[PDB]
């Protein structure tokens, strides 16, 4: 399909046609200094502080300073060729970046440029990345569920549409798997997905773009990638990119979840170009307004009323109400979750999804702790049957823990306790199930029901895991027409729970595990 | 013709002034004759107009205001290829081994970008190492990192000797070694033993010694980095061998000092994690050939929570943890293990059997910790007729691991063994599931494979 | 398998009209270079100064 | 570099000459000042540490073709500060500023060649309706460009030359 | 597939020799505007291949 | 070659870079403190046969030179998270920590086994020393195990009593 | 007035040194006349390079049952000796 | 009729440069046209030679320099009394609910 | 390379005379206002400690009698003072 270099021919012959051979007036300056990353420009008396300077060699540097007779910008990819003498130009552009649905299933970096080796995209205009929050009455209450397909976060720690999750926790304790796991679950809700990526490596994000595809959740979600080697300054901005890219689709009336992948790493990469500027230090060497680095960028995670949508729309759409939800993740140091940026995120979201080591280290996978883990926004973004199941659970989880602490001193122990030690570690091994299987809200919910109302009690023998998938297998042969409706509607009823009861009946006395 | 001239020497940190036409770039090279001898100096900033801030790769003493300096407009460039191995060479490539010159035949720039992840070949093929106790409880593949953490002392020098040996007449393929903050002392002995072994032509040797200057510690990472580089574009598997990370942070920090940037949270430099990235970043495998790496890591004072062994977690997929005690206990090599681990342990990647024997070893190991203490207080005739057992078993497991390394032969005189990776798991599966109760202890102190356990107790 | 063989493809046609472009373009300077005269040259300068 | 220095004594010393109607000497005044300063022997006392006052008066004497109150103040005062090396820089800013108040704009015109006389009267023309000004064109006859001319109006540039279409042709490849 | 692309390329590469002839004129007769000096192809040659 | 307080000539340096308003690094110290005790440690080496008849130009042939360099750090309340201890005890080849709490014990010299390491090990011992030093590293590696348990002592069993009661015979 | 001489700092240095009490400078403060040195040489130098090492197998003796048989110090081995006051 | 010229942007903080006399004080309060959108500029600190330091009681994005500044001859000035029961409002006494205007009698 | 609070006419006023000490030593004129802290121009008879009459009815304490400026405290509310007062 390449013989025909009449094509190679008509493509140059088309770039030389349109060709455009008259000039403009620009405004012009020259680099003085560079290093580590910084440069310093002579001139561009009009440039605006949040501007963009193009540098030779297609590629930008976004001005900082704007001092009384040289502009300090940072430059967005490798600065080492530049040298003094070389000549800028000023765009008439606050930073920018592409938007809309015309990127949605495609790889970018910070600035909107497509890393993919798929062609150029095809954005509808473009949006500031340094943006403004809704205000207090442009605002509406979350009350809407967003499934992450994992029983023990579904039922214990319920997200809804509008709401800021913090999954926190140590190194290597499942943060990314969990957060690509919600982003899979949302194949086929009218969420969009988006990942940005800060500080990885760049293995991490090929494999992750391998699994989205493969699943194929990619059609449904845009990555934004800023490696681990690529200049801080790009590092830095990359959330805020993320946030008007999912901005775009909330404020259209549609709901989106957006997760930061380390923002424990755009703190780190702030602090560098900051001290590069030689900007006075805080706490920990973070710059003073750290705190507000993050505050700006998750109080744009927000739930917004439909006069809101209509009047930025202009009235082109008039009953919905659009949505982002973030998800970032936080890397805590053997757990000191009162470290400071630990904690300023901890003060700045509406929960936490606390993720322990130890838990993780012992096969218990999703290791999520509870009692230390919890969602302020809570059962009213539950759907009622999960919230009706799952009443129980995390406080039954939480003094199961204690009491098998209590335990390993006490032998010979009382026959009361002794049973609620047993249920307690059914259910501790029940919320734990392989990577990439999301499990929708009616094999969870019926699966919780078995594990609550008794059922278990006589597999005491911890061959609990077959169990469980021929539960939902069986489940899956009989009686699809219960799963539709508990999958379409959430609802919960006298009725439901006498259906329930009939499948587990039926369930153990006619099959195996 | 030479068009620079010194305007400050502050140390190790030189000023030059320039035409202002013909400023240097960054990470461009200058030369200057510093007397008789000659010095290559690094550009590290374009400060003010026509002056350039560099350091000084050798010594700076006898530098005076006003020399001549001569830019090289290329940036520091090293001899790659074959031509390179059984050599020594520092940061600038030069041979430091008297063997005369090394006939090189290319030259590399050190500075280059890292491959995109769409260059990058994603690939499972474990490595074998002759080590049983890292094949079990830590497997790593091709274009993995392995971290060897532990305090000093612990054996992580001579088990990166032992990796190079195994993987260089075992499996033959090259090997890049860079002594980053090198003991001239160690490395002495490292070349006189891979010259006794007979490997030291599948080894290209770089080393940065702890006395010179700190950008010239600094930048021997990326001199083997690229020697590496050039043996991947062959389409050869190499393994790189980093002797120390925590030296490379040092160095960097030393250097961010004297360029006088403003420090960081532990008096670090604020470029920390981004040096860290743009090391490990390059190590990579790719569709055409590969670089696995293993790094010694130094922990200071016993924690893994400063920003050194914290920022380099980030980008290993194992993690070797030595301890002093165990060796202490005569127990070669140190490793712990219950607190190693790795990406690459689970059933999808190593197999059933593999992963069943590694957690039913740890879980052996566990209960014996457990048991230790009923034993110290009640004594074992107390103990279960069953946990008499695991005692006995989870013994004889923390007998097997052990190993005598071919390069430990001068501090024991016994000879090397070399385990496949198939007869570990055969013994220790053995070994837990009762085949071995009626042999001593002892006869598991110090073999190979689990025949050498046998014959050793017949000959007890 | 095809999909990659089509990136493969994308990426070998992009290499291609790159080089032709460069050397286009080069051979396009030294005609410029060579051929000109004083009153294609004025002809620029009064087009330019018409704004 | 001290323009940030040059800055207050450039303004000053403007300020002061337009309410004394001799602009026009003491810009001569600052450029004989922003010679001496240049010398290499001149340039070797700057540097040492002598004292302000008796290096301010080793500096009026290699200077008398001052007034009193431009050369015997400025300069002294200029030498308690420890600035005179920025004279050079005082000289500039303070062309630049009488520039501002005359409603005077320097344009620069680069060409392969010579102009006709008609194409630069009607540039200057025409650059004083784009800007506000009485523009001074000066030329310069520089070979790269090949064709069609550059025009540098400050900080703003309008390039018409063959090798910047040429090259921003090369990357609408 | 790789076998098949890579003689494809290598058939390409000649005729697009042939196509450079008139894509050089082409990208100079747009920047001057003045109609180039065709047989101006005594430089060429080298710009050929 | 004995320095007795490195961590003095530290200081020293430190006050001459302060004068010379050089860019302070960590607790004040010059950036370049390393490389200064680096290329002072570094200069301690054991030379062969053929460096020392080069050297020489003759005259002296077959034997190998040497100098042996024990250098001296104070710690401050037993930290060695400092920045002059960090760099001396990453520069050398092996530490012998001395502590106060087994000093005022009686335990004297207080050197802290376990804690203190030497990297030539055996290879710079005589083969009687040799052979007979692993039954003392062990004794005292199974004591330090068994140390927790000395003040509930009477209540242990035996066989782990004569391990205890043989590592403070050692001790 | 400043001269500068184009020496670096160099000590007296050879065997009539042993035994005597020197400052920094070489000089003798013990009192008991001038020294009995061999030349002098330069205070700053550079240490062998790894070619010219040889491996250490040679004991030191401290004399002390503590250190020679569980830290043993051989020659040409660098021993940080470290503790409180 | 503005008076005042902005010379610094540094993330938050404006200096804007003002005639020797016109000064203002310590607390008052400037204003600039950010584009379309006015600004409101707090000031902190009076340094030599006419320049004044001032915070911006808003987004800082999108400030040239050189831009003119008009000096309000007092500090910030809010709404007050019982016209302000069951609103809300921003720092600059402005209606951020949207039940339109306060019909204030004072500030 | 800073200013050190000489400023465009201030020098003007040297300008006009280099010796404005002919002027009166009594009296000076504030220069610059943060946080309390003032830098006054002029005053050559201060002495350290004395008290500086301020517009209105207050006073500062003079600390710092530098080479070209005098460093006070304002001792009241200071936010009603201004430059060249
Ligand atoms: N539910 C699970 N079941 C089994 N294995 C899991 C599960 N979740 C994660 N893992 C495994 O744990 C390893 C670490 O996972 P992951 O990278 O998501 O954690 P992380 O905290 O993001 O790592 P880091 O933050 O250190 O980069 C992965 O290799 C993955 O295979
Ligand atoms: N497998 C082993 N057999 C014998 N001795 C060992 C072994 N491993 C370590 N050692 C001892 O440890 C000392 C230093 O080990 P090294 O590898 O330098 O530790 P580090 O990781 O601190 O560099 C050596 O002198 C050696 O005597
Ligand atoms: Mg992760
Ligand atoms: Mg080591």
């Amino acid at each position: 399909m390449q013989l025909n270099s009449t094509e190679i021919s008509e493509l140059i012959k088309q770039r030389i046609a349109q060709f455009n051979v008259v000039s403009e007036a620009h405004n012009e300056g020259t680099i003085v200094s560079v290093s580590d990353g910084v440069i310093r420009i002579h001139g561009l008396a009009d440039c605006m502080q949040g501007e963009m300077i193009s540098l030779p060699g297609n590629r930008y540097a976004i001005a900082l300073n704007l001092e009384r007779d040289s502009v300090g910008a940072v430059v967005m990819g490798p600065y080492a060729d530049l040298a003094e003498g070389m000549k800028v130009k000023c765009t008439g552009r606050i930073l920018e970046v592409p938007v809309g649905r015309g990127l949605l299933g495609r790889v970018v970096n910070t600035l909107g440029a497509p890393i993919d080796g798929k062609g150029p995209l095809d954005h509808d205009g473009f949006s500031a990345v340094e943006a403004i929050a809704p205000g207090v009455i442009e605002r509406q209450s979350v009350d809407q569920p967003v499934q992450t397909g994992y029983k023990a976060v579904d039922s214990m720690i319920p997200i809804g549409r509008g709401q800021r999750e913090l999954i926190i926790g140590d190194r290597q304790t499942g943060k990314t798997a969990l957060a690509i796991d919600a982003i899979i679950n949302q194949r086929d809700s009218g969420i969009k997905c988006i990942y940005v990526a800060i500080g990885q490596k760049a293995s991490t994000i090929s494999n992750v773009v391998r699994k989205l595809e493969e699943h194929g959740a990619l059609a449904n979600t845009i990555v934004v990638v800023a490696t681990a080697s690529e200049s801080a300054a790009l590092q830095y901005l990359a959330p805020y990119a993320g946030c008007a890219m999912g901005e775009y689709f909330r404020d259209r009336g549609e709901d989106a979840l957006i997760i930061y992948d380390d923002l424990s790493k755009q703190a780190v990469a702030y602090r560098q170009i900051s001290l590069l500027l030689r900007r006075p230090p805080g706490r920990e060497a973070f710059p003073g307004d750290v705190f507000y680095l993050h505050s700006r960028l998750l109080e744009r995670a927000a739930r917004v009323n439909a006069e809101y949508v209509e009047a930025f729309t202009k009235g082109e759409v008039k009953g919905k109400t659009g949505s982002l939800t973030a998800l970032p993740i936080i890397e805590t140091q053997a757990g000191d979750v009162s470290a400071f940026v630990p904690t300023n995120v901890i003060s700045i979201t509406d929960g936490q999804i606390f993720l322990e080591t130890n838990l993780f280290n012992a096969g218990i996978r999703p290791a999520v702790n509870p009692g230390i883990s919890v969602s302020r926004v809570g059962g009213a973004a539950q759907t009622k049957i999960m919230k009706k199941l799952s009443g129980g659970i995390r406080t039954a989880l939480a003094q199961y823990r204690e009491l098998a602490a209590f335990s390993q001193f006490a032998s010979d122990l009382d026959d009361a306790t002794r049973k609620q030690l047993d249920h307690g570690q059914k259910v501790t091994e029940l919320l734990k199930q392989k990577q990439y299987a999301p499990m929708s809200v009616a094999q969870q919910s019926l699966v919780l029901f078995a594990a609550e109302r008794g059922y278990l009690a006589d597999v005491e023998l911890s061959k609990i895991g077959s169990f469980e998938a021929a539960l939902l297998a069986y489940v899956d042969r009989d009686h699809a027409p219960l799963m539709q409706e508990i999958n379409q509607t959430g609802g919960y009823n006298d009725e439901i729970e006498g259906k329930l009861k009939g499948i587990l009946d039926s369930f153990k006395a006619t099959q195996s595990w | 013709m030479a068009t620079g001239k010194i305007v400050q020497v502050i140390g190790a940190v030189v000023d030059v002034e320039f035409p202002q036409d013909a400023v240097p770039r960054v990470y461009d090279a200058l030369e200057v004759q510093n007397g008789n001898e000659r010095l290559v100096l690094e550009v590290q900033q374009q400060l003010g107009g026509g002056i350039v801030r560099t350091i000084a790769m050798g010594s700076s003493d006898g530098l005076r205001r006003g020399l001549d300096v001569k830019d090289l407009e290329h940036p520091i460039e090293v001899p790659v290829g074959k031509a390179t191995l059984g050599r020594i060479m520092n940061v600038l490539g030069e041979p430091v081994d008297m063997k005369g010159e090394i006939g090189e035949e290319e030259r590399w720039a050190i500075h280059r970008a890292a491959p995109s992840y769409e260059e990058l070949s994603n690939s499972q093929e474990l490595l074998e190492t002759g080590i049983k106790v890292i094949d079990l409880m830590a497997p790593f593949a091709k274009g993995g990192k392995v971290g060897l953490f532990g305090g000093a002392g612990v054996g992580k020098t001579v088990n990166m000797m032992e990796l190079i040996r195994n993987i260089a007449i075992e499996h033959s393929g090259y090997s890049v070694f860079a002594g980053v903050g090198e003991r001239t002392r160690e490395g002495n002995d490292f070349y006189h033993e891979m010259t006794d072994s007979n490997v030291i032509d599948k080894v290209s040797l770089v080393y940065g010694q702890m006395n010179e200057p700190p950008g010239n510690r600094l930048r021997v990472a990326l001199t083997g980095l690229t020697m590496a580089e050039k043996f991947r574009d062959e389409g050869r598997d190499v393994l790189l061998f980093v002797d120390n990370i925590y030296r490379y942070t040092l160095a960097g920090t030393e250097v961010s000092a004297l360029l006088g940037r403003m420090p960081s949270a532990v008096g670090y430099q604020p470029t920390l994690a981004e040096e860290m990235g743009v090391l490990q970043e390059r190590i990579t495998s790719t569709k055409t050939g590969s670089i696995t790496s293993v790094q010694a890591v130094y922990v200071p004072a016993d924690d893994l929570t400063d920003p050194s062994p914290a920022t380099t977690f980030a980008h290993l997929d194992a993690t070797v943890v030595l301890s002093r005690q165990i060796a202490s206990l005569g127990i070669y090599p140190a490793v712990d293990p219950l607190d190693s681990t790795s990406r690459q342990l689970d059933p999808l990647v190593v197999g059933q059997e593999h992963y069943d024997t590694a957690r039913g070893v740890q879980s052996i190991l566990q209960r014996y910790q457990e048991l230790k203490d009923i034993i110290a207080i009640l004594g074992m005739d107390e103990l279960s007729e069953e946990d008499k057992l695991v005692v006995a078993r989870a013994r004889k497991i923390q007998r097997f691991l052990s190993q005598p390394f071919f390069v430990a032969e001068v501090f024991t005189g016994s000879p090397g063994k070399y385990v496949s990776l198939k007869d570990t798991i055969r013994g220790f599966k053995g070994i837990m599931e009762g085949e071995y109760d009626h042999l001593p202890e002892q006869a598991f102190y110090m073999v190979g494979s689990i025949e050498e356990a046998v014959e050793k107790a017949k000959k007890l | 398998a095809q999909a990659e063989i089509e990136a493969e493809r994308k990426r070998a046609r992009e290499e291609l009209r790159k080089q032709v472009a460069i050397l286009a373009v080069a051979g396009a300077e030294k005609i410029i270079e060579r051929s000109v005269d004083e009153a294609a040259n004025s002809d620029i300068v009064d087009k330019l100064v018409a704004e | 570099e001290f323009i940030t220095v040059a800055r207050p004594y450039a303004k000053a010393a403007f300020d002061f000459a337009v309410e004394h109607q001799s602009v026009e000497r003491w810009q001569d005044m600052l450029a004989f000042a922003a010679e001496v300063t240049k010398n290499e022997q001149m340039a070797e006392l700057l540097s040492g540490a002598l004292a302000p006052e008796t290096l301010a008066e080793s500096f009026i004497a290699v200077a008398g073709e001052q007034l009193d109150e431009n050369g015997q103040n400025l300069i002294r005062v200029m030498a308690e500060n420890g600035r005179l090396n920025a004279l050079p820089d005082v000289l500039e800013q303070f062309i630049h500023l009488r520039a501002v108040s005359e409603a005077t704009a320097e344009v620069d015109v680069i060409s392969a060649a010579a102009l006709s006389e008609q194409q630069l009267a009607k540039i200057s023309a025409a650059m004083e309706k784009r800007l506000s000004r009485k523009v001074k064109l000066n030329a310069k006859i520089d070979k790269s460009v090949m064709a069609g001319v550059i025009i540098r109006a400050g900080d703003m540039v309008i390039d018409g030359s063959v090798r910047g279409r040429l090259e921003r042709l090369a990357d609408v490849l």
